[PDB]
């Protein structure tokens, strides 16, 4: 019956398993619902020796991390906009700075529950599901969302700074657009196939650069997790397009460096001069700054919708769709560890933070690894 | 054909559309004359060269 | 089949296959004839030979685009007189459609559509070719056919001389009248829009239109 | 550098002149070598050319051509799911398919165009591939592979800005739904973007009756997600601040109907908003100033929405036509029909002011003709004048002629068979034809029934029945039952209404019997008759000559005539004796059938179908053993078979029967079968309640090119046929009726199927409930 | 005879009372014709006589009937409007 329904395209698994540095969970944790397969950019932030988790539902976590005891946790489920009590879809990840933990919400909502009780130390509406996590920043809470704005919300009690469309998608395109600051300009993303760097005052736009195409006029794949948020580690900005194209543009005018434009890059960090990406075949590799130079790249992880490569117990961690994590050694294509602590997946990044390796995982939630 | 039976050059219908019949004329007295000719009916009657009726020839 | 042969070698199988009388096989070779060469010096008689194989193989609408298959690709051989006078043909036969008239029974005020469709051909005949070897059929068929057209018409004039909307018998009698100058449902028609005019006391008209059935019973 | 002679090679749809022409050098003409290459790009550029390669000899040129054209095949590979011709169109959209010059520049065009259609399936997960296979002297195939990864899917509606209402309160106005649960049914499972445009639209049209004028869905942004699949709308509302539509300012040319049209824009003033009614109230007054012959009333509301009270003052502006619009009409679309009987139903009449309803009633009669397929028009307005419309009624007729027959009897018994044959209307021509009959060893028997609904414009429904039944039973040859059976019945269908028509005909009811049964149920009748059949031997003779008087009245009220959807009609018709009649009697019948739909758009329609009776003697005889109701398969109560509710046809003590054969049919006769003897065949009964529960379903899978006509119809059918007039003290030795107490049951679907020859409905259906014995036929066809 | 329920037929496109009194014996054709259009009904050989004719039967009981001509010159000026009654 379900045989011969359709021509499925096909997605191949993690090759070459190894657990050359045993790997494991520093703890669980797990919340239990959670980021989901539903997309999300929420994702747990790691400090103060506390897990701060959040849910979909709401439920935002504070977990003593070390062995993410549940230091407090109020569920932040729509306090505003609608009926309380519904799920709040929180879409942007934990953000925390202040007595406040940052969390973007899919009914357009922006949150600040206090990192030492949960009470929701502000809570303001933005424009649009949020296509970003909430960049609290100088005063500031820039939230890039599906309408291509820099929501601007003030940090300590919430109040929309501005709210000025950038780099806005066709649609709900769906990615990474937040607004970084980097040399006291905004520097923003957008999923429209462009990246921006505009005034990180009211977010006036000193210049905006199409990367390349977006989904919607081309048959690109929206499978891409854009990070077309800037990576700026420069007087350049690094980013993508939502074609997940790589490159090299100048910070404050937009001028490409260079362009590695090698598909849809899923994740991407500039480590450096190793500007470690994740390939369009979830293929980790390490380009330069100077031109995108493949250092190395690796079909130990193919196809696997990877999380960004991070380094973490002397090896590039970087986990996936599938609850795989996996430990690159450290540049040269080749796994040392292999933790399958999970297998609903990460969506969120491991945070290699507190002496460990911070995933929430999807709904087999909050682990922090180590090996 | 295999299937072709009973029908042919032979008109599906009433079968009097092959043979042609002609009419005559309308005509209106002194003073009454209603134009009847101002339909495409009044036809270019040109009989010229070939046959009539089922007669003329095909290819 | 469909055979890639030589055009010849597609055509004589085609023509053959016309008079083999399974038509839908010189359909098949005809048309693969002009699907591969229908620059052939035959195509056109191909077309012609199309709509002989069509409209005898109950495959009338075909026949008309053969017909147009000829006008269009093939407009030498100047047969459209022939495909004007086929498409009149086809039109007749494609108009109306139940067996009864073997033994005489009538068909002709159904409805004329593609009798309508056959005038027009058979105009296009006797007019765009008014000297051909087709134009004496059309000529005949055309002052024929307005009738089937007329008794149709008449019809309409019968139900409202039947239903008693006078108003709409000179609608429909007079609508035959500036139509048909010699069908004799006009002239038959004629006389019901007097009955009509004496009714809507138009007896003026009535009379008016009186001598006319007088100088129409001629 | 000119050229002597070009070499012209590359050919089969391109010949010599279709290169040399487009070749931009001509054989004569000065060579350049820029012309050269000119001749390379101008003769690829017909788009029939794998290559060109222009040389020279010298200046005597030389082109060098492999050939595009004709295209010879397209395969399509991974389609199962999409059938191929849909990605034949995409293909085709790049103006390329078989027998059409290849242009290899638009592969990627026919695969783009074809992820793009894969996009805009509700999918955007694929990359095709077409393939250029060539094919000989000039052709290919370009073999096309489709790779049709996943659809998108909604899961979550996330309207934002919204401020009047909650968010799942709007999204419980919309459908965009998964998963029919183990307890619930829920529908869809599947995502579109015009469902959303539909929702959209569900979204304002719920906002505008609550008041909301200024109601405004500010922006829509679909979740464009990695999985491909989820869809999340980024639904930006602004609720629009519900005003009340509180006075309408009707004005313009409203053509001296002003007061009419007021009372038809007549609200409350301090009512919400409804737009709804607001356009609604322009169209009262367009069918109105259509009915007075204004075939074109501009009517244009105007919402002077008044924020300040939170009110809605309602502007309209009118503009009639002028009077006499309806000139002429035509009729089209019955090659099949005669018109004038067509015409007779229709009431929109020439020489008139247009009534706009008038146009729709006699479309109405021809759309309750059931001698139509589809009934539409062309109300095409004669330009030139204001009064001047000629309405083009373009009627799709009936799929006319029907064939009955049940399951042969021809090569088995001689040259004999049943038959049946209906015309639906032959020619249309005011006679529907209905013939029958059959010539079997058993019976010679041919029957006559025709009608004319309009021998009078009224629709006065000239119907006569005629049938002879030379039947004799050829068991052994007369041995058991005959009856030359023969006779009239001219019943007048005369309109009391539209609605309600009224029927009275005679009954000449003369049959011929002979060496009748040993049986039952004919025993009590002609004892009633005065007659002793034979209970012992099959000798017995019966002659009656019954002039009976018909009666009958119809209630009209249902949608369609060959396949309704809402409705109730309601049909009484029975029989009575008159002097004259060998047998006193009555038999007073009457059958139920509404049509109550639980889904309104006609895809599940209660079927209620019932049927009842009861006759009895006039003058204190019994209503005839011929008259007994009857039920089983193929019926109400289907899924037995036929005759098996009722009393049984059971047998006396019974002997020498003239010769019944040697075991063969044995009805307690002489040969074998002694005493009282009975059968599962029901001889029936004075009095019947039989009912059929159906429901109309919708066919996915059919293609609905006909399944418009064609509907599914499950049932659960029960009832019970019984003779009142049955001993049950003589007869409680087999199975004896007073009572409706025999209520069986049998339960299934039936399949009607509307083909070129009618509804030919076939039905599967079960026994559960029997009563008596019931022949039984689970699976049932009836033509 | 005594037959009841006779459906009835219905002429409309006749002048009514506005349309009488938009115009007048004098007027031009189209001068006439601004509010009160085409006729459904001329002379079949004659002058401009622009013909209204209503026509209605109750059933049984007759006809009722306005014949309204318009008998214009070949100027097509009005001369004649002319109201003809049921029968």
């Amino acid at each position: 019956l379900f045989n011969s329904e359709e021509d499925v395209v096909k997605m191949s698994p993690l090759p070459t398993v190894e657990n050359q540095f045993t790997p494991t969970t520093a703890w669980s944790t797990s919340v239990g619902s959670g980021i989901g397969n539903f997309y999300s950019n929420l994702h747990p932030a790691l400090a103060d020796n506390v897990v701060y988790a959040a849910d979909r539902a709401g439920l935002v976590k504070a977990l003593n991390a070390d062995d993410g005891k549940e230091i407090w946790s109020v569920s932040l489920a729509e306090k505003d906009g609608w009926f309380s009590k519904e799920p709040a879809l929180l879409s942007g990840g934990v953000t925390v700075s202040g007595g406040h933990v940052y969390i973007g919400s899919e009914k357009a909502q922006v949150y600040a529950l206090n990192t030492s009780d949960g009470t929701v130390a502000w809570q303001t509406k933005v424009a649009g599901e949020a296509l970003s996590r909430p960049v609290v920043s100088d005063g500031l809470v820039l939230i890039h969302t599906s309408n291509g704005q820099l929501q601007a919300l003030n940090e300590a009690d919430g109040a929309v700074k501005w709210t000025v469309n950038l780099d806005m998608p066709s649609l709900s395109l769906r990615g990474e657009s937040a607004p970084t600051t980097a040399f006291g300009a905004a520097v923003v993303g957008g999923d429209n196939g462009r990246v921006s760097a505009v005034l990180m005052e009211q977010g006036q736009m000193i210049w905006q650069q199409r990367i390349s195409q977006a989904t919607g006029s081309t048959e690109i794949d929206r499978l891409s997790d854009v990070d077309t948020t800037p990576v700026v580690v420069n007087g350049v900005v690094f980013a993508l397009a939502y074609n997940g194209n790589l490159t090299a543009l100048d910070l404050r005018s937009g001028q490409i460096m260079w362009k590695r434009e090698l598909g849809s890059v899923n994740d991407f960090i500039v480590d450096g001069n190793r500007i470690y990406l994740v390939d369009q075949n979830d293929r980790v590799m390490a380009l330069t700054i100077d031109g995108g130079v493949t250092l190395w790249t690796q079909s130990d992880l193919l196809h696997r919708l990877l999380t960004s490569p991070v380094l973490y117990n002397g090896n590039l961690v970087v986990g996936d769709s599938e609850g795989y994590l996996h430990w690159i050694n450290v540049e040269d294509g080749r796994f040392v560890a292999q933790q399958k602590v999970d297998s609903s997946g990460f969506q969120t990044e491991p945070v290699a933070a507190d002496g460990k390796l911070l995933i929430q995982a999807k709904d087999g939630t909050v682990y922090s690894i180590t090996r | 054909c295999s299937s072709d039976s009973r029908y042919k050059r032979q008109v599906s219908g009433d079968e009097a559309y092959l043979e042609a019949a002609p009419l005559a004329e309308l005509h209106a007295p002194a003073g009454m004359i209603l134009p009847v000719t101002s339909g495409d009916y009044a036809i270019p009657v040109t009989n010229g060269s070939g046959a009539v009726g089922k007669a003329l020839d095909i290819r | 089949e469909v055979p890639d042969n030589p055009p010849n070698e597609i055509y004589a199988t085609a023509q053959q296959k016309l008079q083999d009388g399974n038509w839908r096989q010189a359909i098949t070779q005809l048309e693969a004839l002009d699907n591969r060469y229908p620059f052939g010096p035959y195509s056109q008689q191909v077309q012609l030979d199309l709509i002989y194989a069509y409209y005898k193989n109950a495959d009338l609408p075909l026949a008309q685009a053969a017909i147009d298959r000829f006008i269009r690709l093939n407009p030498t051989h100047p047969n459209i007189d022939y495909v004007m006078y086929m498409r009149g043909l086809t039109n007749m036969a494609l108009d109306d459609s139940a067996l009864q008239g073997f033994f005489g029974v009538d068909r002709s005020d159904r409805d004329p559509q593609h009798a309508r469709a056959a005038f027009s051909d058979f105009s296009k005949l006797v007019r765009g070719y008014p000297n051909s070897q087709y134009t004496t059929d059309a000529t005949k068929r055309l002052v024929f056919l307005k009738d089937r057209l007329a008794k149709y018409e008449y019809s309409v004039a019968e139900y409202y001389t039947e239903r008693g909307a006078w108003v709409a018998v000179v609608n429909r009698v007079e609508g035959m009248l500036r139509d048909y100058p010699d069908t004799q449902a006009t002239r038959d028609a004629l006389p019901l829009m007097e009955n009509a005019y004496r009714q809507m006391q138009m007896n003026a008209q009535a009379e008016k239109v009186a001598k006319i059935i007088a100088a129409n019973s001629s | 550098f000119v050229v002597k002679d070009i070499h012209f090679e590359g050919l089969q749809r391109v010949a010599v002149g279709a290169a040399l022409l487009s070749m931009p050098v001509r054989t004569g003409d000065t060579v350049n070598d820029e012309d050269i290459s000119n001749t390379i790009r101008a003769l690829f550029a017909t788009g029939n050319f794998e290559d060109v390669r222009v040389l020279r000899d010298g200046d005597t040129l030389l082109v060098q051509v492999k050939e595009r054209p004709t295209i010879a095949s397209i395969t399509f590979s991974g389609n199962k799911s999409v059938k191929d011709d849909m990605l034949k169109q995409n293909l085709e959209a790049s103006g390329v398919r078989v027998g059409e010059s290849l242009d290899r520049t638009t592969i990627a065009d026919i695969e783009k165009g074809l992820e793009d259609f894969y996009y805009s399936v509700g999918k955007y997960s694929a990359s095709v591939k077409a393939v250029v296979t060539p094919l000989p002297r000039n052709r290919v195939d370009l073999k096309l592979v489709f790779q049709e990864g996943v659809s998108a899917e909604i899961q979550q509606i996330n309207i934002v800005g919204n401020h009047a209402f909650t968010t799942d309160e709007l999204i419980s106005h919309f459908q965009l739904r998964d998963e029919v649960p183990w307890w619930n049914v829920v529908g869809d499972r599947k995502y579109q973007k015009q469902k959303l445009a539909g929702d959209l639209e569900t979204l304002r049209s719920y906002y505008l009756d609550r008041g909301y004028a200024r109601f405004n869905i500010d922006s829509t942004q679909v979740s464009l997600t990695p999985d491909k699949k989820g869809i999340y709308v980024t639904v930006n509302i602004t609720e629009g601040d519900q005003y009340k539509l509180s006075g309408v300012e009707v004005s313009g040319n409203l053509a001296g109907h002003s007061a009419e049209i007021e009372q038809l824009t007549k609200i409350e003033p301090g009512e919400l908003y409804n737009g709804t009614k607001v356009t609604k109230m322009e169209d009262d007054i367009k069918k109105l100033l259509g009915r007075y012959g204004y075939a074109y009333p501009r009517v244009q509301s105007m919402p002077e929405i008044n924020d300040a009270d939170k009110t809605v003052k309602l502007r309209v502006n009118v503009d009639a036509g002028n009077r006499f619009y309806v000139r002429k009409i035509r009729f089209e679309g019955n090659d099949t029909s005669k018109d004038a009987v067509l015409r007779r139903e229709m009431r929109q009449m020439e020489g008139a002011w247009l009534g706009s309803d008038l146009v729709d009633q006699g479309k109405e009669r021809l759309n309750r003709l059931g001698f139509f397929e589809t009934v539409d028009t062309d109300t095409q307005r004669v330009p030139g004048s204001p009064d001047q419309v000629d309405v083009v009624y373009k009627v799709k007729e009936r799929n006319t002629g029907s064939f009955n027959f049940g399951i042969g009897y021809g090569t088995e018994s001689g040259v004999s068979f049943q038959a049946g044959v209906q015309q639906d209307n032959w020619l249309g021509t005011g006679y529907a034809v209905g013939i029958n009959g059959t010539k079997n060893d058993y019976q010679t028997y041919a029957e006559l029934s025709v009608t004319n609904p309009y021998f009078t414009v009224d629709g006065v429904s000239l119907g006569g029945r005629l049938f002879y039944n030379d039947f004799q039973a050829d068991d052994a040859d007369l041995s058991d039952y005959t009856n030359k059976s023969y006779g009239t019945d001219v019943t007048l269908g005369f309109p009391i209404n539209e609605y309600n028509s009224l029927r009275a005909g005679l009954g000449y009811v003369h049959n011929s019997l002979s060496n009748m049964q040993p049986q039952v149920a004919m025993w009590r009748y002609l004892y009633s008759m005065g007659e002793h059949p034979s209970t012992s031997d099959q000798d017995n003779s019966f002659k009656t000559d019954d002039f009976t008087f018909n009666y009958g009245w119809t209630y009209n009220k249902l949608d369609r005539g060959y396949f309704p959807t809402d409705g109730s009609r309601v049909n009484l018709t029975g029989k009575v004796t008159i002097p004259g009649s060998d047998n006193e009697y009555y038999k007073v019948t009457l059958d139920t059938a509404t049509y109550v739909p639980i889904d309104d758009d006609h895809k599940w329609v209660v079927l209620g179908r019932t049927r009842w009776g009861y006759g009895d003697g006039l003058g204190g005889k019994e209503m005839p053993f011929y008259e007994n109701f009857y039920a089983g398969g193929s019926s109400t109560v289907r899924g037995f078979q036929s005759n098996t509710i009722g009393p049984k046809a059971v047998y006396f003590p019974h002997q020498a029967s003239n010769y019944d054969p040697d075991y063969d049919y044995e009805c307690a006769t002489q040969d074998g079968a002694k005493d009282l003897c009975k059968s599962d065949d029901a001889v029936g009964g004075n009095a019947m309640a039989v009912a059929s529960l159906e429901f109309i379903t919708p066919t996915p899978f059919i293609s609905d090119k006909y399944a418009n006509s064609v509907r599914t119809s499950f049932f659960w059918d029960m009832g019970t046929v019984w003779d009142t007039n049955w001993d049950s003290s003589q007869y409680s030795g087999y199975p004896d009726y007073s009572d409706p107490s025999n209520i069986r049951m049998s339960a299934g679907i039936a399949l009607q199927w509307m083909s070129p020859l009618g509804p030919l409905v076939f039905s599967y259906a079960q026994p559960f409930k029997k009563y008596d014995g019931d022949k039984a036929e689970q699976f049932q066809f009836n033509i | 005879e005594r037959v009841v329920y006779r459906p009835d037929i219905n002429q409309g496109n006749y002048l009514t009372a506005n349309d009488v009194s938009k115009i007048r014996v004098g007027m031009t054709q189209q001068q006439v014709a601004y509010a009160l259009g085409t006729p459904l009904m001329s002379d079949p050989f004659g002058t401009n006589t622009w013909f209204y004719v209503f026509r209605q039967q109750p059933g049984h009981e007759g006809v009722t009937q306005q014949t309204l001509t318009l008998t214009f010159n070949s100027s097509g000026v009005l001369t004649n409007i002319d109201n003809k009654p049921a029968l």
